[PDB]
């Protein structure tokens, strides 16, 4: 499964953003789909995830933020930015888990965001 | 410059030449290697073949 | 991508997983603080020892072209291409993971230059018809699965689960384990595989798929280090507590139980039988980020270990001698590999140049075929930096592998102050366990966790 | 496993010859070991085989020839040239069958067996 992303945007802190990430089904049952944030050369960190059954997971410091909503018909996720922080300069990557004899996880491209003062 | 390779028929030869062409930034097509392992574009960004991968045929045989 | 190069008469390559698995952003992310950096520095230390050794290449100073594989086949193959650009070095002491060594051998045999691995134990690497210009100090991993099956039979673990990584290490390991468990009356509950580019949710789903069979109270592992760490973290998050049987991927590594030391307690793991080098510790502890500008990866590791920031010049007082240092089960193997390459070069020199000490006209073009043939047979030397008790020596068999010996460790001492492993037995052409050191295996503490389909019903009333 | 061969020999028609083929045990259960002949760039033909249990088969033209003897202790197969002819100028090989998740066959080096006038 391949992942495409959209909704870059450019605003200061306190604005709203719509990170959309779509994929192709190819008769694959994507059981879980979420987002990660990291910088080139660092470790990944989870911020939002939905297992396509109502159960959702967030980050350790982003439980009240990062509203994620996924769809099963179009196989796409949408993440919202309620309040922007200067520490959110890391780049994001949407991931989807597919289980075909490998349990592999497919990622997408990076959408670098910028939050100013 | 080779500017592309029509690729091998088997799969091991195909993945090996695909690795070497990815090293040298050379496109590649194929005509007989139907392995699904070659569908992983993270390891083989090149090697776009005109044949479907293995799991289609596996589903066909299961049916 | 930075290049580390040394100066010498003849240079040999190396490929070490200095950086961890590549993330979605870059080709490789964090630095392997325990596997990549330590093995790299051990290779450098052994090269410095050989350059000062009057009996091993006295006049010939051998260099180094050690590079980083970034724990990925793409980056490893690009570095191997940078290696073979000269013939498009003499040898390559490189390749930790199985697929990395596979691709490096595929690229190096194409140019006829040898390769002595130090961590890749994949069985398909022993196929000399496909990888002839390749060797390794670590033995293959089909009788490692035999040791795992013998351990499982020792504790009567019949209905067990399996987990491994895709590629060339997990597949062959699981195949050997299943073939040796079907002969020892040990069954496989769930045969699964994990990918390379994974996430926490994938491992949580794996743990959930393994939890739907409560009969499989133990799962054998043939994963890598990062996969085992993520699996342990997912089992800790899902409150799944069951003993594991780990391969060389986990081994005696402390970075796998980092944070998930609860769900890893009482896990019987199998590592390679080695010994701590009494001289490599003094070398690694005396390293500093300013007095070791030879390796920029060391500067990056120093910055990412002590939470440093060289733009802030704050950690000018840290040192390795202050923090506790622990070697690996592969440092012996990397020093054995570089010493075997040096002994091969020394024998080739004394055979082709029986009069002088430096290289000759017939020595500057190093033929990889003749070098490998002179290495596989004319290399038999006591292991360097070997304790005075053991009589271990580096001997390459017909397939270019090491002797078959493993150690069996277990994770115990749930106290946060003494988180460590414990060697309980050795496997060398036979199984040897000491259950007095395992907490759960001792009958005084409690019964051992059994993994069977049904209970051993008595023949008196109910039949089978 | 590795297959070593010895006893090439250069004899005329009607002479005696002994071709030995040994292997390494490596705690592997080699269940079948035999011989083959072929020319460079052609197909291979079986001439003799033993399944280590008594079942022994030969080629269509070597039923009464190519006497073979093996033992399960050293895993060595010895072939004798019963009647020579100028038609077996091809190079010979010996194969060993081991079943470890692959059912692969391990071959050996070449031994030049030629018979002239
Ligand atoms: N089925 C194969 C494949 O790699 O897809 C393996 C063997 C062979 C077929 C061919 O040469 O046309 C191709
Ligand atoms: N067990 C592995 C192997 O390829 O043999 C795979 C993961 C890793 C161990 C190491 O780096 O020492 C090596």
């Amino acid at each position: 499964v391949q992942l495409v992303q959209s909704g870059g945007g450019l605003v200061q802190a306190g604005g709203s953003l719509r990170l959309s990430c779509a994929a192709s089904v190819r008769f694959f049952s994507i059981n879980t789909m979420g987002w990660y944030r990291q910088a080139p050369g660092k470790q990944r960190e989870l911020v939002a995830d939905i297992t396509s059954s109502g159960s959702t997971n967030y980050a350790d410091s982003g439980k009240g933020r990062f509203t994620i909503s996924r769809d099963n018909a179009k196989n796409t996720v949408y993440l919202q930015m309620n309040r922007l922080k200067p520490e959110d300069t890391a780049v994001y990557y949407c991931h989807a888990d597919y289980k075909y004899t490998t349990h592999n996880t497919a990622w997408g491209q990076g959408t670098q965001v910028t939050v100013s003062s | 410059a080779i500017t592309g390779v029509i690729g091998g028929s088997y799969s091991d030869v195909s993945i090996q030449v695909a690795n070497l062409l990815r090293l040298f930034q050379i496109p590649q097509i194929s005509y007989a290697s139907t392995s699904a392992k070659l569908s992983d574009k993270s390891r083989y960004d090149y090697f776009a073949r005109t044949v479907p991968p293995d799991f289609f045929q596996a589903k066909a045989m299961a049916e | 991508k930075k290049v580390l190069t040394l100066e010498g008469d003849l240079v040999l390559g190396g490929l070490f997983p200095v950086h961890q698995k590549g993330g979605p952003a870059e080709d490789c992310g964090p630095v392997n603080e325990h596997r990549g950096i330590q093995r790299l520095e051990a290779m450098l230390f052994a090269l410095d020892r050989i350059n000062r050794d009057p009996h091993l290449l006295p006049g010939v100073r051998l260099g180094a072209h050690i590079l980083d594989s970034c724990s990925k086949d793409t980056h490893a193959l690009e570095q191997a291409l940078d290696f073979v650009r000269a013939s498009l070095i003499t040898g390559v002491i490189g390749g930790s993971y199985s697929d990395v060594s596979i691709q490096v051998a595929n690229l190096l045999r194409l140019f006829q230059i040898p390769q002595i691995s130090y961590a890749s134990t994949s069985a398909k690497l022993s196929d000399k018809s496909r990888y002839d210009y390749f060797a390794r100090t670590v033995p293959p991993d089909f009788f490692q699965a035999k040791a795992m099956a013998e351990i499982l039979r020792f504790f009567n673990w019949t209905y067990v689960s399996t987990v491994a990584s895709e590629g060339d290490y997990g597949e062959t390991g699981i195949e050997a384990f299943e073939l040796e468990a079907r002969a020892r009356n040990i069954c496989v509950a769930t045969s699964e595989k994990v990918g390379r580019a994974m996430s926490r949710a994938a491992f949580e789903g794996v743990v959930r798929a393994l939890l739907q069979k409560p009969s499989a109270r133990v799962a054998v592992l043939f994963t890598r280090s990062e996969d085992a760490r993520e699996l342990l973290a997912a089992s800790q998050r899902l409150n799944a507590s069951f003993t594991w049987v780990a391969s060389d991927g986990w081994g005696a590594l402390e970075s796998v139980v980092a944070g998930s030391e609860g769900a890893a307690e009482g896990a019987i793991t199998i590592e390679l039988a080695s010994y701590p080098i009494s001289d490599f510790a003094s070398y690694f502890q005396s390293l500093d980020p300013w007095n070791n500008s030879r390796n920029p990866w060391f500067r990056e590791f120093w910055e990412q270990r002590f939470r440093c920031s060289f733009r802030q010049r704050d950690c000018a007082a840290h040192s390795l001698r202050a923090v506790p240092f622990e070697q690996e089960s592969k440092i012996m193997f990397v020093v054995n590999a570089v010493y075997a390459m040096a002994h091969a070069l020394h024998n080739m020199h004394r055979a082709l140049c029986p009069n002088t000490t430096r290289l000759c006209d017939a020595m500057r073009p190093v033929n990889g075929r003749r070098l490998y043939k002179d290495f596989v047979l004319n290399v038999k030397f006591d292991a360097p930096f070997r304790p005075a008790d053991t009589h271990n020596e580096v001997r390459f068999d017909r397939f270019g592998d090491g002797i078959g010996r493993y150690n069996i460790f277990t994770y115990l001492r749930a106290g946060s102050g003494r988180y460590r492993y414990q060697k309980v037995g050795y496997w060398a052409e036979g199984l040897t366990l000491d259950t007095s050191l395992i907490p759960w295996a001792s009958p005084s503490a409690g019964p051992l966790p059994a993994s069977r389909c049904s209970e051993p019903c008595l023949q008196n009333e109910v039949k089978s």
